[PDB]
């Protein structure tokens, strides 16, 4: 029981589809649009490691 | 002093009790962690040998 | 219908009609094709039934 | 386990959402059933063989949505962990609950 | 363009799940009297005991944030 | 032999050496084109083809669904493969805990830029015209590319980025510096396809028509 | 203790909201054991649901207990036809009083 517990929280994964974002990723915006791709870069993406 | 089936008067009637009576007591003594007003009755106790705070809300009382 | 058997079709004759009489729509559907207005259709249950 | 922590408190017994109404109109079926009882629309035996059907068909109605309700509203109820992990507590056990 | 919507489906903002641009509503259907004794609601609201909502703590906080416009109910 | 069609797939009773053809390896099939001598192995004579099972000598001309060059382009060899990972029977000690093996099941033939080199400094690729060998039903067609970008037929063809789609299907060129994030194509489809399902689940309650909220 | 595992029904139940049409001719009236008029059906019928944009079709196989009549509305989940047969919900028949 415990062990298997927290065997299963740790292979749980992330929050898969609506319920990592409250609106949907399509919603063309937040480009940093113009005529070229010198704009802000932040892109928080996700970790690299 | 609390007769068994209390269920009669109302429906959820216990519910109705415990949470009353933890809202009462976390308002007349500010002690705003003991009706946590998104999971009541479960608060977030931390870690003796870390000082963490444990991931998840944990039920507290005194049996 | 309970002469026929628990859960059977329904195929007697003068049991379609008891089935069919359930509907308030049908029993005034068979009086004004009879007759009768209304006031007496309702009166005609009372008659004495047998050896008259 | 430890790290994580689970705990059974009051509001993690989740009952599904559609039980108000299931409940209330297998009432209803059974308060004219009753009523046509007594007047002789029925018999013993049919009135007999409904109440045990209502309540059966309803009670494995709200089992079988269970794991539907949790899996896709509260996919990390403590209940729902404890049981569908595999960990301790069957589908039936919790039911009870 | 993209209806009256802005296709908030697209975007992801509140919105009715239906369409409020057909609506269509009943076309008469059996009313009591045409049907069988097991479908009537015998026209005096019978007391349950499950007739009041269930108070619940979601059904708080969806009350609590349509008055501060986070929510459109 | 010609470029001709249409669904028939005629056996070949010669056997015909492929020191001189192109080894296309795929799933179910193992299509063949001919190979003209080149110093890189960068020419396609399309022609005559024959599509065969999986190493098998039995030829046959494969089916034409479209058009096909009959001249010496040089193109670029793609592939569509899956990397099963099934996890095979342990039978004794120290046996694979794992599987894995490509299945291409689509190679597309993209042609250079009228023809260029391989390393000459003016290497683009010709994304107009690409052509899709499929395996579940041995076949050859050209794609049907699609081009948003607003140069329209005039433009710049260093760097015009080309998306491909569902089961090798849709075909679009964007200009490269409206790439997609990795993170944003796959939370795209996880976003659309989870609220299918919720609205699906959600569809059974009673005050489904009076509600909100996704 | 109490509750067993053991044998079940069939049940349909209504897609959603809506409006029960079908062909009541191809039916031939009966009696449910809970004492309800219904309709067997001994060929497959297609019952259409009117859920205002939606036409859920039900798929009905024979030997079915339709419940419901023609035009009749019909909440969201509520048994509208039985699919098989009946009876306890077991094996073999006993006789009790």
């Amino acid at each position: 029981q415990d062990m298997l517990i927290g065997l299963y929280i740790l292979t749980s994964g992330n929050r898969r589809g609506i319920c990592a974002n409250r609106y949907n990723p399509w919603n063309h915006k937040t480009y940093q649009n113009e005529r070229i791709d010198d704009t802000n870069y932040k892109s928080m993406k996700e970790p690299f490691f | 002093r609390i007769a068994p089936f209390d269920e009669r008067y109302e429906q959820e009637a216990s519910r109705k009790l415990v949470f009353s009576e933890l809202y009462e007591a976390s308002k007349q003594t500010a002690n705003p962690w003991v009706f946590e007003p998104e999971y009541p009755g479960k608060s977030r106790i931390f870690d003796g040998r870390t000082g963490d705070p444990f991931e998840q809300p944990v039920i507290i009382g005194n049996p | 219908s309970l002469n026929e058997g628990e859960e059977v079709a329904l195929k007697n004759p003068d049991t379609i009609e008891a089935f069919k009489m359930l509907k308030p729509s049908y029993r005034k559907k068979k009086m004004e094709e009879m007759g009768l207005t209304e006031d007496e259709y309702y009166a005609r249950q009372f008659d004495i039934k047998g050896e008259i | 386990a430890t790290a994580t922590s689970i705990s059974l408190g009051i509001d993690d017994l989740l009952t599904i959402p559609s039980k108000g109404w299931l409940v209330q109109d297998a009432e209803q079926q059974s308060l004219i059933l009753e009523k046509h009882h007594h007047y002789g629309n029925v018999h013993a035996v049919e009135k007999l063989r409904q109440s045990i059907e209502i309540w059966y068909s309803t009670s494995e109605y709200l089992r079988q949505e269970m794991n539907p309700n949790f899996r896709m509203t509260d996919p990390y109820n403590p209940v729902h962990i404890m049981s569908f992990s595999g960990a301790r507590g069957n589908v039936s056990q919790v039911h009870q609950l | 363009e993209l209806s009256e919507y802005e296709k908030d489906k697209k975007f992801g903002r509140p919105h009715p799940f239906v369409d409020p641009k057909v609506k269509k509503p009943i076309e008469e259907p059996l009313t009591s009297e045409e049907l069988w004794w097991n479908w009537r609601k015998p026209d005096k609201e019978q007391w349950s005991r499950w007739q009041r909502r269930k108070p619940d703590v979601e059904t708080v906080f969806l009350k609590a944030m349509a008055e501060t416009g986070q929510v459109k109910l | 032999v010609s470029t001709q069609g249409w669904n028939s797939e005629l056996v070949v009773d010669y056997r015909i050496n492929e020191d001189e053809f192109h080894k296309i390896c795929l799933f179910d099939c193992d299509f063949f084109i001919r190979k003209p001598p080149d110093p890189d192995n960068d020419v396609y004579d399309f022609r005559e083809m024959y599509v065969t099972p999986p190493d098998t000598d039995v030829y046959a001309i494969p089916k034409v669904l479209a058009p096909m060059p009959d001249k010496y382009i040089r193109c670029a060899k793609t592939d569509y493969g899956w990397y099963n990972v099934t996890e095979p029977p342990i039978d004794a000690p120290r046996d694979p805990m794992y599987k894995s093996e490509r299945e291409v099941s689509k190679v597309f033939l993209t042609k250079h830029y009228r023809n260029r080199r391989l390393n000459d400094p003016e290497f683009v690729l010709d994304f107009e015209e690409i052509y899709v060998i499929d395996s579940r039903t041995k076949s050859v067609t050209r794609a049907r590319v699609l081009v948003t970008v607003p140069e329209g037929r005039n433009r710049d063809r260093k760097g015009d980025l080309l998306v491909i789609r569902d089961n090798g299907n849709s075909f679009k060129i964007t200009h490269a510096s409206k790439r997609d994030d990795p993170t944003t194509v796959i939370e795209r489809e996880e976003w659309t396809r989870t609220r299918q399902d919720m609205e699906r689940h959600l569809r059974k309650l009673r005050d489904f028509s009076i509600s909100n909220w996704i | 203790g109490g509750v067993f595992t053991g044998g079940t029904a069939e049940h349909v139940r209504a897609p959603s909201n809506g409006k029960i049409q079908f062909n009541e001719d191809l039916v031939h009236p009966t009696r449910t054991r809970h004492g309800h008029p219904a309709f067997l059906c001994y060929i497959d019928l297609y019952v259409t649901i009117e859920s205002d944009d939606i036409l859920h079709n039900v798929n009905i196989p024979p030997k079915s207990f339709l419940l419901v009549q023609n035009d009749q509305y019909v909440e969201s989940e509520q048994v509208i036809a039985e699919i098989r047969a009946g009876t306890s919900t077991l094996n073999f028949k006993e006789r009790v009083r």
